[PDB]
RNA sequence: AUCGAGAGGA
């Protein structure tokens, strides 16, 4: 059920925002180490002569000739030319080319998304080469990750790959009727800030980037102003890169609440509520919410009504163009972007003490038996959950007011609107507080005798004493905290090593009592014994590929 | 600080004092400047990653021919240190350079923890290294009927001669320092008396694509008095695309792309980047001890001074950081306005910047890309080998055709599990459904349990089902094939 | 089972797309004659995708039902999804 | 080992031209002008020099990958002047401009050194 | 859930479990694939459980059990019970190193002599 | 192990700098001065310097293998 | 439709580095000069070492890069020089190479320093610029007693595209618009921004007021050399190179022109 | 080569019967010396059978004369002195 | 065709030949060198 | 080449 196979490969990834989603880069010892046996004919044989001649040494050539009897003849040494010549029924092992179509894999595998067709692009350096959009699927990035790349041998297995794993097909999942690819960091981050309302493009700027678009007709669109100096909006050159007449309403990451109910709900004052018009980005902002991988987003109305080939230009064009766009505009972080102002420090410092008061007053309480246990749990049960309270109240708190203090040109505050990456949390934690350390789902337990550390007292149920990280990543923490800080995250890296073994135990034991569930000729689910399941696959019988969300009119 | 009286009393009952609260951390947590500033499992992936550092790992080197050896040409000492290295003489060893890093978005090819490497800098001698590897070969006399010895075999006399070149070694069967060595090339040479005559070639030859020089050669006698040869083969590996590269905040990647210095961005002072690492690293793994180093080297560069980072010290912070780097002439936050190499145009975001130390780890892709086409085969089971010593083949698992059986590519999954692994056939008795004893030579094909000649059967099968159902016949079970 | 009547979809599966294709590549490869005008095409994947599109693919699908009858299908006979 | 040679960025490989010219199909008078061996430090120049001339429609210069070492023009005039002419022209004006800019850089150096 | 109401309801229960287990962080899933796992776990007239003791009873195949767990023990079963593999399965036929009967392999092809004019 | 003949970023060199830096250091002089008083401006070329650990005096103190 | 007419100002011109600001021209044109300034200017560099003996404590390869990282007087023999590759000679010949030669042995107690003095060349124009008739030379290696350097190198023409160490600028500083008067970069907050060395504004402000209808003028420069060439040659000889690279484009333009 | 080609679609397992194990089994007599080889030359009724298939590679199969590959292992038997319960099917 | 090592302790350039015992006659040190080929190796600066 | 162990990477 596994083995070692021939034809395969494994070198460390690398990005490429220049290569198309279903191409790889591939280096050029890996095409010239394999080889793909091609049957002579009157068509190729011309080409295939002058692979041969060619030879092992360069690297388009090849190292075999195939006969039909069966002898093989190796052109890596000494060539004979009596027997360089070929026929029609013979074959020559060509080295790897551009186009070829090779299985990508990465372990673990742990959907069928884990394993693509790409289409090999012979890049000079050594490593693998990779679209940044095909990464979530592989659940990929670049700290020395490496790939298997397995290289089909025969021409129904390379047609079969073709037809049925290649890349723009394997867009949207069968398992939650969802697209698996989106936008990923540096161009969502880049589409964000382009699809902003007060993107002006110059006259060459435009054409620069016009450059970069594949499915360009030529014609440069009627700029957005054209008194007193003609300029392009970005949510232009975004609609002119949207393929087809698609149809689509989506909304920002900071769209408030009461928009839709008041007035302007259709004229957006902070410019969400995209709106996509016969392929023409009408207005919003666009993130993750609407280029990501969340279904009916702008990709998946894009492979829904388009098809892959389609969806497949649209999301290079978009890494590409986006990509050209911010060599002009930038994007960094650092320190500046870690300062609150004076007044924001106070009000962190309000939240926080005001906390540290609340709880000496719980424990002042409970210290004069003045706390009358809840319904359902005991009277350290209830201490403690109102501690916590008190706490994650006080950590939300500051945690919104350092939200706030943000202003529109920071940089956290940019790459969390986009979701390219951070989190509120995040931000948070860099800013105002890191917060509450817990140990397996309680704060720090007194290690020593009812003592967390032997630099406080005994019987201290403070903040401090527990695990409350007081200050920020910013600021700094105390030796407690951070000692504190070291316990949990050795707790997450023990769930991280932990886990794995008994969900992979989970996975193969799920595979191997569905593996042979089939959808048979009469429509039915069957499995080997031949013993039906489901008269009807999913009992309506459709696939989940080309299933979406919908709402029923009558039912409220 | 905690004995002074203060408005109200936590303790007032001290006993012991600590000497100095950064004396929890260990010899590889104290390499890392401000620890405090940085989420915890950042600091533990920087201490097990400090291991993994390359740089001068002992003094005398040239006379350790240790196995593998990764030696940096310009080691330097941070310009942004804790007080612990100077006992931990990580200052005295250094492994690492400091770079100048702009954290920036630029063309792409930095992003999901990559770097941008400038080449300029790389051609200057950037994170350049050397790789020893040391060669052991000794000549065992062990017993009169197969003996080996130090000599340089001829085509004439030896048996297991490769197509490897000879000719490199002197009349000793050894090579001599000072010669480029490619791979499957011959260093040791040494016959062993046979019991293509009266010698086996039992020769030593070079790693693979390796390309390297020897550097020196040892030659001596062991414990058991016969001679000893040890060699090492000295390869220089400049950096390049695939490279791991890393911070002391856990922050590692590989080398996106490797642009000049002419493409690289520059601020109004000619000051192309080192290294470009993504925004978007930081967000995520919240290190704000990275970007404090940042400002402290730059404060430290200017001001001609090695940095504090001590891990909790209120005698520095951000700000003041700030603002002795505001004293320079500089902007308070670190930002540079930085200009795209490429059109000349000013990035409109302003870009941080700064000298920030990086270590290259020994994760050279030279050492991780392989590839197989019909390669050597094990014994037991005539499948790929293992391993890209032996040039092994990778492993189609249990989840790959799972994931393969989930596509419908049956016509793949054959060619994976059976005809580019095992391609095997055997003959089949009709009746009894056993291997049946067939000579392809005279094509009499036989049966001596049921005694047949023409109820026989060609099945393909891999040789891995062959062995299994031999096996549970060994095991007196009687798997038998019906083709009919 | 009688030609008159069949029970299976009129629509070409992936699966018999993908299978289709490459047999009659292979074909193609191995000196098959063409039922299509090659204007220029000399590999067989975008000839056989050509003869697909075409519907002069010499090839009868055999859906095997699971009662253990067949029923036999040209691929002109179905539509092309794709 | 599978690092390209330094000198492959801009020595021409045999058989192969340094500049070919393919004509766009989607729109009239357009051009695709494909350098090999060059890179930004020409492509720059070209496009705004082409975009300075009043019958360019369009001008635009790309590098396909920057592994490779070509680049690609685009160039649209008006339909009574030909992209090939644009190139030729702002290309002649470079010429122009740079040995103007050459001429006065000596100058200012002589009157700097002899005060 | 099972012996106090029946193998319906405790398919009913089990989706919903299951769904509650998935749903609870957020995540979806299609509900096609959790009513596939509920109805395998179900048709049997009794809850199989997704292990060894639960798949190997079934009467799926030898090679299929022996793929699975216990290969020694259910080898030398089919061994004292003469049983035979229909290779009606998939591990089968990859044990084999034969097409198997997925996917692409879930069909025949047959050549027409009348369209080849 | 030797001081590098040119600065990494900006090519200056720094490789004829390193004596009569550690001159100045040892006449008194602050570490900035001396980066002053040999002329490197731009932090890169300081950095360069300050950060430079000279290993090759420390293996010159074993003896070498050929007289 | 015609080109610009460019005027230049040399504002500092010293032995190490020139100043001068461009006037009425392009950005891609200024771009491209400091990308030739960096990249595209022939110097001479060693490129061929073959150590006959080496008991330092750097390898071959040490020495050898540490070697080529030393600039050499190319102010005038690099015209007369041509290419390797263009040269009809044999792998080396006067015209397209410079020899050197290293023989040092360090017999005395001291550590003896091998600095740049000791390499010895044919060419008397081509010397390693510390060398030339204050700062010292630069150390190769150091030699304690018994250590010996045997070597000989050839120095070859190049530009900075293929190699750093035929790069000949200390750093090119390249700036205009010193008032944000385009807007090319949006300061978050200008207050905390320090005006530019040409910059031209009072204290109380940050940045010039916004200028709708402008392109970026006046470009400064500040060419640092590494003593291989002059600064004023370094500008000289790019705009040269830039022009000739332009000419062979127009060339192989009108040949393709002519073809169709 | 001669014998068609053919697909097995059905695999029926059972306990090989003693009879049928002496009748296929290669060596005749059954094995009874313990030792591989003697003097280089393998044992022909020892474990290092010269028929049960190939010793080293550029050998020919006694039975079969095949090679490394194109000889499939060839089975051998022991005649065991009294009979011995099987572990596997102890519990049978 | 002398083939002389160099000891490792006092380097003395002693030569020896094949079926000769690897013993250094001025210190008797079991541990020598072999010299640096004299072949014209070629380093590109680079 | 086989076994076993250890150290590691994702
Ligand atoms: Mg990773
Ligand atoms: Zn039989
Ligand atoms: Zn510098
Ligand atoms: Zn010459
Ligand atoms: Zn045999
Ligand atoms: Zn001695």
């Amino acid at each position: 059920m596994g083995k070692r196979v021939d034809f395969s490969a494994r070198t460390v990834i690398t990005p490429d925002p220049n290569l198309s989603i279903d191409q790889v880069g591939v280096p050029r010892s890996i095409a010239a180490n394999m080889t793909f046996a091609e049957i002579v004919t009157p068509f190729n044989i011309d080409r295939l002569q002058e692979l041969v001649r060619r030879g092992n040494s360069q690297y388009p050539g090849a190292k075999y000739i195939i006969r039909d009897n069966g002898d093989r003849i190796d052109l890596r040494f000494h060539p004979k030319p009596s027997d360089l010549h070929l026929q029609t029924g013979y074959k020559v092992e060509r080295h790897m080319c551009d186009g070829d179509i090779v299985i990508f894999n990465r372990q673990p595998t742990l959907h069928k998304m884990s394993m693509m067709g790409h289409r090999v692009r012979i890049l000079p350096w050594s490593t693998f080469r990779l679209n940044l959009s095909v990464t979530t699927p592989y659940n990929a990035d670049f700290d020395g990750d490496e790939m298997n790349l397995h290289l089909p041998q025969s021409l129904e297995t390379r047609a079969e790959i073709q037809e049925l794993a290649m890349v723009p097909r394997m867009i949207v999942t069968p398992q939650s009727n969802r697209p698996v690819m989106g936008i990923v960091q540096d161009t969502l981050t880049a589409v964000r800030k382009f699809t902003k309302r007060d993107v002006f493009l110059e006259r060459g700027e435009v054409m620069n980037l016009l450059m970069f678009l594949s499915t360009w007709d030529g014609k440069v669109p009627q700029p957005a102003i054209l008194k007193p100096r003609p300029l392009w909006t970005g949510k232009q050159i975004f609609s002119l890169i949207i393929p087809g007449h698609i149809n689509c309403i989506r909304t920002h990451s900071t769209h408030p609440d009461d928009e839709d109910s008041g007035p302007y709900k259709h004229i957006s004052p902070g410019d969400t509520k995209v709106v996509v018009e016969n392929g023409e980005l009408i207005m919003g902002i666009l993130c993750k919410k609407s280029l990501g991988t969340s279904a009916g987003s702008l990709v998946h109305i894009s492979y829904l009504e388009m098809g892959h080939d389609i969806t497949r230009l649209f999301y290079s064009n978009i890494q590409t163009v986006i990509n050209n766009w911010l060599l002009i505009e930038g994007h960094t972080i650092g320190i500046g972007d870690s300062i609150a102002d004076s007044k924001t420090y106070q009000d962190i410092q309000n939240t926080i003490k005001k906390a540290k008061q609340d709880v000496i007053e719980v424990i002042e309480k409970a210290h004069n038996n003045e706390l009358e246990p809840t319904p359902g749990n005991t009277l350290r049960q209830t201490f403690e959950n109102q501690v916590n309270r008190i706490l994650n109240d006080a950590r939300d708190k500051t945690g919104s007011s350092a939200q706030k203090s943000l202003s529109e040109y920071n940089n956290f505050k940019s790459m969390v609107v986009s979701g390219a990456k951070g989190s509120k949390i995040n931000i948070s934690q860099v800013i105002a507080v890191v917060g509450q350390q817990n140990v397996e789902g309680k704060r720090i337990p007194f290690g020593f005798k009812h003592r967390t550390l032997p630099h406080f007292i005994k019987d201290d149920y403070g903040p401090e004493s527990r695990g409350f990280v007081e200050n920020s990543y910013l600021a700094g923490l105390t030796p407690t905290e951070f000692f504190f800080h070291a316990m949990g995250g050795r707790e997450g890296l023990i769930d991280t090593a932990v886990k794995t073994a008994e969900t992979g135990y989970i996975q193969r034991r799920l595979i191997k009592s569905m593996e042979s569930v089939m959808v048979k000729y009469d429509a039915t689910v069957r499995n080997s014994i031949n013993q039906v399941v489901q008269l009807r696959y999913g009992e309506d019988g459709l696939a989940g590929e080309s299933v979406e969300f919908q709402n029923l009119a009558t039912l409220k | 600080d905690d004995l002074q009286e203060k408005e109200v009393a936590y303790c007032s009952t001290y006993t012991h004092c600590e000497i100095h609260p950064s004396m929890i951390l260990g010899v590889c947590a104290s390499i890392i400047p401000f620890p405090d500033h940085n989420q915890s499992p950042r600091n533990t992936y920087q201490s097990a990653m400090g291991k993994q550092a390359m740089g001068v790992y002992i003094t005398n080197f040239h006379v350790r021919m240790d196995t593998l050896a990764h030696v940096l040409y310009y080691p330097q000492k941070p310009l942004v240190t804790t007080r612990s290295m100077e006992y931990l003489r990580f200052r005295e060893l250094p492994a690492g350079i400091n770079s100048i890093v702009a954290i920036a978005s630029y063309t792409g090819y930095n992003q999901e923890d990559s770097v941008i490497m400038n080449r300029s800098a790389v051609d200057r001698g950037f994170f350049r290294s050397v790789f020893y590897r040391s060669y052991k070969e000794q000549e065992s006399k062990k017993g009169f009927d197969q003996e080996e010895v130090f000599e340089k075999p001829t085509r004439e006399t030896c048996q297991g001669m490769r197509h490897a070149i000879y000719d490199k070694l002197d009349d000793d069967g050894l090579i001599a320092p000072g010669v480029r060595v490619s791979g499957d090339d011959v260093i040791i040479g040494k016959t062993v008396t046979l019991p293509r005559y009266t010698k086996r070639d039992c020769s030593t030859f070079l790693r693979t694509s390796e390309t390297g020089i020897v550097d020196q050669v040892m030659v001596t006698l062991n414990q058991e008095g016969y001679k000893f040869c040890k060699i090492r083969v000295r390869s220089v590996r400049i950096p390049q695309i695939g490279d791991k590269f890393a911070s002391r905040h856990g922050q590692k990647g590989t080398c996106g792309i490797q642009y000049r210095q002419e493409d690289m961005p520059f601020t109004c002072e000619g000051i192309t980047p080192d290294i470009i690492i993504n925004p978007h690293a930081i967000p995520s793994r919240m290190t704000i001890g990275h970007l404090i180093e940042c400002l402290q080297g730059k404060v430290s560069a200017n001001k001609g001074e090695i940095g504090d980072a001590t891990p909790f010290n209120d005698a520095v912070n951000v700000q003041k950081i700030s603002n002795l780097l505001s004293d320079y002439g500089y902007h308070l936050r670190g930002n540079e306005v930085l200009y795209n190499g490429f059109t000349g145009r000013k990035i409109t975001s302003q870009i941080f910047i700064g000298p920030t130390y990086y270590q290259r780890l020994k994760h050279m892709v030279d050492d991780k890309i392989h590839s197989r086409a019909r390669g050597p085969i094990q014994i037991l089971n005539r499948q790929p080998m293992e391993g890209r010593s032996r040039d092994g083949g990778l492993r189609f698992g249990e989840m790959e055709r799972d994931c393969q059986i989930a596509h419908g590519a049956a016509q793949f999954l054959r060619e994976r599990l059976f005809e580019a692994s095992d391609p095997y056939q055997v003959h089949v008795c009709n009746l009894c459904g056993i291997m049946a004893i067939a000579n392809t030579r005279t094509h009499t094909y036989e049966c001596r349990g049921c005694r047949n000649k023409t109820q026989i059967s060609l099945v393909r099968m891999p040789y891995a089902c062959k062995l299994l159902f031999q096996e549970l016949m060994s095991m007196s079970i009687a798997p038998r094939m019906m083709s009919v | 089972q009688a030609n008159q009547k069949r029970i299976t979809t009129p629509y070409m599966t992936k699966y018999e797309r993908a299978r289709v294709l490459g047999t009659r590549a292979l074909q193609i490869a191995m000196c098959a004659p063409v039922m299509v005008e090659l204007e220029g095409e000399t590999d067989p994947l975008l000839i056989a995708m050509k003869e697909l599109k075409a519907r002069k693919i010499p090839i009868i699908i055999r859906r095997y039902l699971p009662d253990g009858s067949y029923e036999d299908w040209g691929v002109d006979e179905l539509i092309i999804s794709d | 080992m599978n690092a390209p040679p330094a000198f492959e960025s801009f020595l021409l490989f045999e058989g192969e031209k340094k500049i070919t010219i393919n004509k766009d199909t989607k729109v009239p008078n357009a051009c695709l002008f494909t350098i090999n061996k060059e890179d930004h430090t020409l492509g720059n120049i070209i496009k705004s020099q082409l975009l300075k001339d009043p019958q360019v429609l369009f001008a635009g210069y790309k590098v396909p990958h920057p592994l490779e070492h070509k680049i690609i023009i685009r160039v649209q005039t008006t339909p009574d002047y030909s992209p090939q002419e644009a190139f030729t022209n702002a290309i002649t004006d470079l010429i122009s401009e740079l040995s103007l800019l050459e001429e006065r850089f000596r100058v200012a150096i002589k009157d700097k050194q002899e005060g | 859930i099972f012996t106090v109401l029946g193998i319906e309801a405790v398919r009913k229960a089990l989706e919903r479990e299951l769904y509650h287990v998935i749903s609870f962080d957020g995540s979806y899933v299609n509900y096609r694939h959790l009513a596939l796992l509920c109805d395998t776990m179900t048709c049997r007239g009794h809850l199989m459980a997704i292990t060894r003791h639960g798949v190997n009873r079934q009467d799926t195949g030898p090679l299929m059990k022996c793929s699975f767990e216990e290969t020694v023990d259910v080898l030398m079963e089919a061994a004292a019970h003469g049983e035979s593999d229909p290779m009606k399965g998939v591990s089968e036929n990859i044990m084999l190193g034969q097409l198997a009967p997925a996917g692409t392999g879930c069909f025949d092809l047959l050549l027409d002599a009348e369209k080849c004019k | 192990m030797i001081i590098p003949v040119r600065c990494f970023t900006c090519g200056k060199i720094v490789g004829n700098k390193w004596e009569a830096y550690l001159g100045l250091l040892q006449a008194e002089y602050t570490e900035g001065d001396a980066l002053d008083a040999l002329g490197l401006k731009r932090y890169c070329c300081r950095r360069m310097l300050l950060a430079h650990v000279d290993l090759i005096e420390k293996l010159l103190n074993y003896a070498p293998l050929e007289k | 439709p015609y080109a610009n007419q460019p005027t230049v100002r040399i504002t500092e011109l010293t032995d190490e580095n020139v100043k001068f600001i461009i006037e009425n021209t392009d950005l891609a044109v200024a771009n491209s000069i400091r990308r030739v300034f960096i990249a595209e200017v022939p110097i001479i560099a060693i490129d061929w070492v073959q150590i006959d003996a080496n008991s330092s404590v750097l390898h071959d390869e040490f020495i050898a890069h540490r070697l080529g990282l030393i600039p050499l007087t190319s102010d005038d023999i690099v015209d007369k020089l041509q290419y390797s590759r263009d040269c009809t000679c044999e792998e080396f010949c006067p015209e397209c190479s410079v020899e050197f030669t290293l023989d040092v042995r360090c017999n005395e107690d001291q550590t003896r320093h091998v600095t740049s003095r000791d390499l010895i060349s044919n060419s008397p124009r081509v010397i390693p610029v510390t060398s030339r008739n204050e700062q010292d030379d630069i150390l190769i290696v150091k030699l304690r007693k018994g250590q010996e350097l045997r070597l000989r190198a050839y120095a070859k023409k190049g530009f900075g595209k293929e190699h750093a160490k035929w790069n000949p600028t200390a750093g090119v500083a390249f700036e205009y618009d010193p008032d944000n008067a385009l807007r090319h970069t949006v300061y978050p907050k200008p207050e905390e921004w320090p005006k530019s060395e040409y910059s031209e504004l009072d204290e109380d402000e940050s940045q010039a007021p916004y200028d709708p209808n402008g392109k970026p003028e006046r470009f400064y420069y500040n060419v640092e050399s590494c003593g291989s060439l002059r600064p004023e040659t370094i500008v000289l000889s790019a705009l040269s190179g830039l022009k000739k690279k332009l000419s062979d484009l127009q060339t192989q333009l009108s040949h393709e022109i002519q073809s169709d | 080569s001669a014998c068609p080609l053919r697909t097995i679609k059905r695999v029926q397992f059972g306990v090989l019967s003693p009879d049928e194990l002496k009748r296929m089994s290669v060596t005749e007599g059954g094995i009874k010396y313990p030792e591989t080889t003697e003097g280089g030359r393998p044992k022909l009724g020892g474990l290092m059978d010269p028929r049960q298939g190939v010793i080293e590679r550029t050998g020919r199969c006694q039975t079969c004369a095949g090679n490394m590959t194109e000889c499939p292992g060839h089975f051998g038997h022991i005649e065991l002195a009294k009979p011995v319960f099987h572990v596997g099917f102890l519990v049978k | 065709q002398p083939m002389i090592y160099i000891c490792g302790e006092c380097h003395t350039e002693n030569e020896i030949k094949s079926r000769d015992p690897i013993r250094c006659r001025e210190c008797g040190y079991r541990i020598m060198y072999k010299k640096r080929t004299k072949r014209l190796v070629v380093f590109d600066a680079r």
